DNA sequence: CGAAGGGTTACTTCGCGAACACATGCGAAAAAAACATTTTTTTATAGTAGCCGAAAA
DNA sequence: TTTTCGGCTACTATAAAAAAATGTTTTTTTCGTTCGCGAAGTAACCCTTCG
């Protein structure tokens, strides 16, 4: 639309310099009245017609699902045979669905089927397959518990010499403030 | 400013016609003679002189 | 010459103090929301005084040019 | 950024105290036009901007610090890092808020998302006066100017540096027992007053030297006279230079605890001026024309 | 003989009235603090926002 | 190609003691239509006096 109805990102940056110029180019900053001077700027761009319509009844929370998947469904039984009741890791094996509603789906699936849930907790199967899915369909790099702890020690590390740099640096600006004090009394008499 | 509009009268027609067509002014109390009191000759056809 | 004396008048005074190290050009102004305007094109011609000047030289010599083409100009139009 | 290597010659030339000549230099280089459009190009890149004085253009001001990178702290807004430049050059003791609300003519909520989301970060480090007229704080770092020694001193050790400087002035200016009892006070004042007669003359600095409690207590010899003018003010006299002369009132209320006992020596004369002691008049009482007297609500 | 100490008349600016009846402490940045939300554990229960299939041509 | 009437999804409400992370309304510092007459601040000019 905008290559349609209409430079035209005239716009401000974080900056003092904004446009055209910094300044005047000719001698010395002549444009900084000008530049010096956010609401004029680029709007008409989206047009669209209107209408009287309504959202009332109940409006705000709410829940847009559909029929499930029979194929969804063997996904679950397969992954609560496999991987159980972990309600994070089952919203994030199914990553386009949301949390409450499979929430919902769990009590659901308690309710009608004592038979193959006994049988899915009677198998112990070990997790491989769940996390190959979960970091290919994610592209998520799972560094170990080792390598993420070393990472977080490492953080903390930095931040702790960060902080303690910081201080150190306070404490070196007082001294010298202390020190400018007194050759300011020194210098007042 | 005060006093803008008035209660309409009701008496009579004609009170109803001519408390219309009123030209109010701003010199409304104050003690001056042969002021805006007057009336001067560039009020034929224009206002009423009675 | 009035402008220079007050300018010779104000040279060399102590009133000038420490502020002019700590000169800063960051004074940038958001774009005038309801509160008060800028000054906008009442006095654009009154501000314009100082910008930019020409010299333009003297004429001396002039005979042949806004005379002779305005008359060849009547060999084109033809009514 | 990585526009050409002109950033890397901002670096060089903005490595030491730099000045207008280095301007010079950098316009003295190469050809002046491209020069002068390629700095305006950096300098709209988020760098060093000129300053307009009797001399033509300044660097602001002397560091290649280089830090606002406009779009990441949180969130994206083209307003944060206007703000954070605002307070960064506030100078000594930092920038009202009132100040900022004057400038940009903007409203004051906004300025308090940008103290909510800068202080998401900690740059909103602020340094607190001792009286608040209208919040001078959020200044950048380290607390530095405190606008203190004595100022933001109260009030307990005050106190308590105010009494050991009069135990000392009272045992230097005048002998150290002598001012309980009067069975020969001080044996004809420092022994017939004559040349002895001396003071401290800077020695009250070397007894505070003596002992602190290293927080506020390194007086350059200035908190020293703010007390000095302290004392002279309600108990000392104080000839010309340093002769403190702490008496007419420091043995009675030096000596009123453990010295001066019941069964004293000889009544005293009525309304004795400098005296603050033994002047009760009620269990209940306050029947008749007692010392009710004074002043009465006029 | 000339500079200085009261001493008054002269020009200019600030306080009241015009009849006599009738019947119509306020505003505006923030700051310590007592406080609720917001959960998730169901969970009984009706239906009300939104969603496709068996029914008629 | 059009309509209607039955299956699922499910969130509101009260009640429970459970306790933590985070956001929510009042205060104490500072300030932008006469005219006439009688009475009270600043100047122009004499009477008198010392260096």
């Amino acid at each position: 639309e905008e290559r349609d109805k209409l430079e035209s990102d005239r716009k401000a940056h974080t900056a003092i310099q904004l446009k055209g110029t910094m300044a005047i180019d000719e001698e010395t900053m002549v444009v900084d009245r000008h530049k010096n001077a956010e609401n004029e700027y680029k709007e008409k761009v989206d047009e669209n017609p209107f209408a009287n319509l309504y959202n009332y009844g109940s409006y705000g929370r709410g829940s847009y699902t559909d029929p499930w998947t029979v194929e969804e469904m063997i996904k679950f039984y397969k992954a609560l045979s496999m991987w159980g009741t972990d309600f994070n890791l089952i919203s994030q094996l199914y990553p386009y669905r949301s949390r409450k509603q499979v929430k919902a789906k769990f009590v659901n699936e308690e309710k009608k089927r004592p038979i193959l849930i006994e049988l899915a907790l009677r198998s112990k199967l070990p997790p491989n397959f769940d996390e190959y899915c979960c970091e290919i369909k994610k592209n998520i790099g799972t560094v170990a518990d080792f390598n993420e702890k070393l990472i977080e020690l490492q953080n903390e590390h930095k931040h702790h010499m960060k902080e303690i740099e910081e201080a150190k640096n306070t404490a070196k600006e007082e001294d010298q403030t202390a020190q400018r004090l007194n050759d300011a009394n020194l210098n007042k008499k | 400013r005060a006093g803008v509009t008035h209660v309409l009268s009701r008496l009579s027609y004609i009170s109803a016609l001519g408390m219309m067509t009123r030209i109010s002014s701003q010199f409304e109390k104050s003690r001056k003679v042969s002021g805006p009191r007057a009336l001067q000759p560039s009020q034929f056809g224009m206002l009423c002189t009675a | 010459a009035n402008v220079t004396r007050k300018q010779e008048d104000a040279r060399r005074n102590p009133n000038p103090s420490s502020q002019r190290a700590q000169v800063v050009t960051m004074s940038v102004k958001s774009v005038n929301d309801p509160s008060q305007n800028r000054l906008t094109g009442s006095l654009l011609a009154h501000k314009v005084a100082d910008e930019e000047a020409n010299i333009e030289l003297t004429w001396a010599e002039g005979t042949f040019e806004q005379f002779k083409d305005t008359i060849v100009k009547e060999a084109e139009d033809k009514t | 950024l990585s526009d050409n290597a002109k950033t890397l010659h901002s670096q060089m030339m903005s490595k030491g105290i730099g000045a207008l000549f280095t301007q010079q230099e950098l316009q003295k280089q190469m050809g002046i036009g491209s020069l002068t459009d390629l700095m305006s190009i950096v300098q709209e890149l988020l760098d060093k901007n000129l300053i307009k004085l009797v001399k033509q253009n300044d660097e602001l001001k002397f560091q290649g610090v280089l830090e606002s990178e406009a779009q990441k702290k949180a969130t994206m807004s083209a307003e944060e890092a206007l703000v954070y430049s605002y307070i960064e050059a506030s100078g000594r003791e930092g920038i009202w808020s009132k100040t900022i609300k004057a400038r940009t003519n903007l409203h004051q909520h906004v300025v308090l998302k940008c103290l909510k989301s800068l202080e998401s970060q900690r740059y909103v480090k602020s340094v607190k006066s001792v009286k608040f007229p209208t919040r001078k704080i959020y200044m950048l770092y380290s607390l530095q100017p405190s606008v203190f020694t004595d100022g933001e001193l109260d009030i307990e050790f005050i106190n308590s540096l105010l009494t050991i400087v009069w135990r000392f002035i009272s045992e230097n200016t005048f002998p150290n027992g002598f001012k309980n009892f009067e069975n020969g006070p001080k044996k004809n004042v420092f022994y017939a007053p004559n040349v002895k007669n001396y003071s401290t003359t800077q020695e009250i600095l070397e007894f505070i030297t003596a002992a602190q409690v290293a927080n506020v207590e390194l007086t350059p010899s200035n908190i020293r006279s703010l007390c000095e003018v302290l004392v002279y003010d309600d108990k000392l006299e104080k000839v010309t230079h340093d002769c403190y002369r702490v008496t007419l009132e420091s043995i009675l209320q030096m000596n009123q605890g453990e010295g001066e006992p019941e069964a004293g020596n000889k009544a005293l004369e009525d309304e004795e001026e400098f005296s603050i002691f033994n002047y009760f008049k009620m269990f209940p009482a306050s029947k008749h024309d007692k010392e009710v007297v004074y002043f009465d609500e006029w």
